[PDB]
RNA sequence: GACUCGUUCAUACUACAGUGGAUACACCAGAUCCCAUCAGAACUCUGAAGUUAAGCACUGUAAGGCUUGGCUAGUACUGAGGUGGGAGACCGCUCGGGAACACCAGGUGAUGAGUCAG
RNA sequence: AGAACAGAAAUCUCUUGUAGACUAAAAGGGGAAAAGCUUGUUUGAUUUCUAUUUUCAGAACAAGUAGAAAACGUGAAAGCGU
RNA sequence: AAGAUCUCUCAGGAUCGCUGGAGUUGAUUAAUAUAAUUUUACCAGGUAGAGAUAAUGAUUAGAGGACAGGGCCUUGACCUAUUCUCAAACUCCCAAUAGGUAAAAAGGGCGAAAUAACUCAAUUUGUAUUUCACUCAUAUUAAAUAAAAUAACUCCAAGUGGGC
């Protein structure tokens, strides 16, 4: 049905997106984006893993949708829903076109540059290593090269966890929904 | 102090939505009401209204008196009798706003407001 | 203040305004060695001509 | 495929932000002289007088005046030759130019050095300085106060 | 949604401080200043005139880069000076400061002898242009009235007649240069109220000027003028919001 | 102190406050005539009875905005060289040039011409 | 946010409103004391002639830009209108 | 040379471009003209980049709030501060490279005097020209550097206009 995804691993032409010019597209094929326990607390999480690019590579969107699933079904089967949040941390938006003259719409695409995470495990300490265990099931369900990572942040959040604890002892750091906001010392109250 | 509220200016609405005759016979009605001549809206002419201001503007209130809920926030209000009215209000000053050659905003503090213009009109 | 300047390089494929400078500094036989006058102005012509030139 | 007027000119003729909004009245005021060096900026809140593409960011004598009309001669490169153009362009889009102005300087401050220094008898090389090599010089440095690097590990 | 978001002021273009604050029009400023350009060191002088509620101010003015030069000036409360105490803002008022301006400027070159203009009611002269000065240029507007006192003074300002009184009435305009109607309205009301009449021309019952001795006082003073012209600081405001912090804390 | 013309065109804006009115601005008083309307609201004209309430001026605010400066960052990017590395994707080195947003700190005006009033 | 019939729309009013409207028609530019909308007066959508720009051979047509000699249109006037 | 414009034109032709010869003019005075160059001035830019909490279009989440359906509560919409990722035909901002103009003697200075039917209010108010004055670097040359005049310019004509 597909192409056989090895034409797509090179990342030439220029980015093309969905448009007012172009139209017509077929549906991404993620829909789903993040999962877990999603509306889990700053307080609660502590751990957190990435699965970070390397090649410059294209990553299909039923790839993308795939490692998803069974990034998420490795977790619930070994730590279950109480426990972690897994955030898809790039999209597809690009468009690839195909002939049966100039091509016609067939699937969507994402482009990750070097260095950046594909997928994030927002989690509690005990359970880093099974959440860094997901990421490697998932790494081979993308094109290209990837190592997973570990961070000494308090995940999602700008800050590493020394300064998340020193700024919450001083209270200058509230909880907000998914992450934390830095208070900035402004205007009346 | 100078910061009297008082009758602005005075708007008397009455639209029938439809074509002449009609219409004609409620601006003659709105005539007989108070002199002046109305003018009228649109064409997708479809209704009338006439301005007021004064002595003139008090005596058609006046008649108008035979509620707190309905006043503007901005600390206007009309009334319903068929007819339709609406009563601005201000301070003076209000000439601020029109005057060509400074053309400008009122201080927040000198607009109406809507609980002083209702203790006007029970007060009244 | 001074810098002798020996070329490098042959005639053939050579960049054209690279072969401009090249007129101008006075190097045009590939071995050929010429004096010039340190400044900003003929530091910057070398430095166009830089990997086609030594100098000292 | 086509090539009009003002083909191609989207963001080279369009303002750039908070710089909406008519030419400023005082800007008529500018002198020109025949003669005089005068660039040649578009604008677009004029529509009479809107040169053609090429000759925006270019500048040249002035050499012909109207009511409100200034005529420039401009450079072109035409293949294997640059030839003259008379562009007429009205004021709003012609400003008087600065590159001369530099020239004009170094003339006037030029001959108050000279008038001094001919009047002394003292002989002065005029012409411009063209930045020498750095010269030699002795330093102060305190032992104390110099920092010792090394490059940094990865991370 | 909030209007005054962030975004909108970042948006934003203020229009210029003049045109913001409303004095001054722009386009017919742009239109009133340019000279033909092939023409050089001709400055279009322009013969300002702007209505103030107490008074109107005529000036002789010249566009420069670095702003206006004005060079002979004029205020209604002159007047004074030359036997009318009373009625500044009026139209025979304007007629009479514009008059003075144009002399005065003429005193200043010194071509005062060189023209003696018009004499009464009905080379070549220096030139000038009349300002609009953003009030409506209906007829019977005051800013004519002071442009035909400039004129009958020496200078040359072109002008119709249209926006003098009816679409021509020369009898009228010396009537009403001379203040007749302003008169014919003081006979009226005194006609029809004593306390109206006292309590509106009062400042001219105080000074007691009849109102058949408006137009001879100005007659009188016309001939007469024609013959013979604090902030704060960051390291403080630091200390201000710490000490207001304490208090408030203690306060509520 | 104040005004008239302006200039730079947000350090000049906006929002909320406070503070100021000798003379001045203004609001404000009135409609006979010129004038203007649906309406003296505006505009026009004619006043000078009242008043700082507003306009306006001045200042304030951990203000928003705007504006300098740091810092982001020698990061991103890039001209020239390379029988350099890499299977490829791409990535170093040599001679050079070099950002941006965010963030943080400061700032919130200056001024030409003419005039009136102690 | 208010006002008989009156509702999501009808008209009227006040507040907020830098353009989110409208500008004959593609799409992009430009425009708020206007270029928009409303109103008044009009016919310069005129005759004659240059210098020229665009594409380009620096030919042509075409479309312009800047003028000049006339005669006028509008505005109080500068102006603006080929 | 395989560029270019026009061609019932695409295997052609014309006409430009690029080439040779002939000639004059100019240089022949380490020079001025001049230069596929840099310099110092001075501009003009909106691409890589960068941004989404700057606008437009995309676009994933929750948090805190005062209008619609049902029984304090639920689904919300809707706001407000946030958040994940984005654009050849999006843009607050924005490089490098490339491009233009500038760098004095047939000129420029500061003066005088003339001339005009133009200009201006101005027979002197300017303009512009013209004529006289006075005087600007030059013994390295109004910034370098230059087998920089082997240059200009005219004519007559070729071949070429499939390229890679």
């Amino acid at each position: 049905g597909r192409r056989p995804a090895r034409c797509y691993r090179y990342c030439k032409n220029k980015p093309y997106p969905k448009s007012r010019y172009c139209r017509g597209v077929p549906d991404p094929k993620i829909r789903i984006y993040d999962m877990g326990r999603k509306k889990a607390d700053v307080n609660e999480f502590s751990g957190v893993v990435h699965l970070v690019s390397y090649e410059y590579e294209q990553i299909s969107s039923e790839a993308l949708e795939a490692a998803r699933i069974s990034a998420n079904k490795y977790m619930i089967t070994n730590c279950g829903k109480d426990n972690f949040h897994l955030r898809v941390r790039i999209h597809p938006f690009h468009v690839l076109r195909i002939n049966k003259a100039f091509g016609k719409p067939n699937g969507v695409v994402a482009r990750v540059d070097i260095g950046q995470v594909l997928l994030s495990i927002r989690t509690k300490e005990n359970f880093v290593s099974k959440a860094c265990e997901a990421l490697r099931r998932a790494k081979y369900k993308f094109p290209g090269r990837q190592k997973v990572f570990v961070s000494n942040k308090w995940g999602f959040t700008p800050f590493s966890k020394d300064e998340y604890q020193q700024y919450k002892k001083k209270g200058r750091i509230i909880s907000d929904g998914v992450s934390c906001k830095f208070i900035r010392e402004k205007g009346p109250l | 102090v100078m910061r009297e509220i008082k009758v602005n200016k005075l708007v008397l609405n009455i639209c029938v939505g439809e074509s002449g005759d009609r219409l004609t016979r409620a601006a003659r009605v709105l005539e007989q009401l108070t002199e002046q001549k109305p003018i009228f809206g649109k064409c997708r002419k479809i209704s009338c209204f006439v301005t007021v201001r004064g002595k003139k503007a008090l005596e058609i209130l006046e008649k108008g008196l035979k509620r707190r809920k309905n006043f503007s926030d901005t600390g206007n209000f009309g009334f319903g009798i068929g007819m339709d009215f609406y009563v601005h209000l201000s301070r003076s000053g209000y000439r601020v706003t029109r005057r060509t050659r400074r053309r400008s905003k009122i201080s927040k503090t000198h607009k109406v407001t809507k609980e002083d213009a209702m203790k006007w009109f029970q007060t009244k | 203040k001074v810098v002798f300047v020996i070329r490098l390089k042959g005639v053939n494929k050579l960049p054209p305004k690279v072969r401009s400078v090249f007129r101008l500094l006075r190097l045009l036989q590939v071995h050929n060695g010429v004096f010039v006058k340190v400044n900003k102005a003929t530091k910057e012509m070398l430095k166009i001509v830089e990997p086609y030139v030594t100098y000292g | 495929k086509s090539r009009g007027k003002r083909s191609g000119t989207r963001y080279k003729f369009s303002k750039k932000f908070r710089k909406h909004g008519e030419c400023t009245a005082n800007k008529y005021l500018e002198k020109l002289n025949y003669g005089d060096y005068v660039d040649i900026v578009c604008d677009s809140t004029q529509q009479k007088g809107m040169p053609f593409n090429y000759y925006h960011g270019k500048t040249g004598k002035i050499f012909h005046i109207t009511k409100r009309g200034v005529g420039v001669l401009v450079n072109k490169r035409v293949k294997h030759r640059i030839e003259q153009k008379k562009v007429c362009v009205r004021i709003e889009h012609v400003r008087k130019s600065r590159c001369n102005e530099d020239f004009l300087l170094r003339k006037i401050k030029n001959a108050e050095l000279i008038k001094e220094a001919k009047l002394k008898n003292e002989h002065i090389n005029i012409k411009r300085k063209t930045e020498g090599p750095k010269p030699a010089a002795m330093i102060k440095v305190p032992p104390s106060k110099i920092i010792t690097i090394e490059p940094l590990p990865f991370y | 949604k909030v209007v005054k978001n962030k975004a909108y002021f970042k948006r934003y273009q203020v229009k210029y401080r003049r045109r913001r604050e409303g004095k001054t029009d722009y386009r017919a400023r742009k239109a009133l200043i340019l000279q033909d350009k092939n023409k050089y060191n001709a400055q279009k002088l322009r013969f300002v005139v702007r209505k103030t509620n107490s008074q109107v101010i005529c000036q002789i003015a010249c566009a420069h880069i670095e702003g206006d030069k004005i060079l002979a000036e004029a205020k209604s409360k002159e007047l004074i000076r030359y036997g009318i105490p009373v009625g500044l803002k009026n139209y025979a008022a304007a007629y009479a400061t514009g008059l003075l301006c144009a002399r005065r400027f003429l005193k200043s070159l010194n071509l005062d002898t060189q023209f003696l203009g018009v004499e009464k009611v009905t080379r070549k002269p220096i030139k000038a242009f009349l300002d609009v000065g953003i009030t409506r240029t209906t007829t019977g507007n005051r800013v004519f009235a002071a442009l035909k006192g400039a004129c009958d003074g020496g200078l040359n300002i072109p002008h119709g007649n249209n926006r003098f009184p009816g679409s021509f009435n020369p009898e009228q305009l010396r009537k009403n240069i001379l203040g007749i109607h302003v008169a014919e309205y003081m006979k009226t009301l005194q006609e029809e109220d004593n306390d109206k009449y006292k309590t509106h021309f009062n400042d001219y019952l105080k000074n007691n000027i009849g109102a058949d001795d408006i137009e001879q006082m100005y007659l009188n003073a016309h001939e007469k003028i024609r013959q013979n012209p604090k902030k704060l600081n960051a390291k403080l405001r630091k200390k201000r919001v710490k000490e207001k912090l304490a208090l408030y804390v203690e306060l509520q």
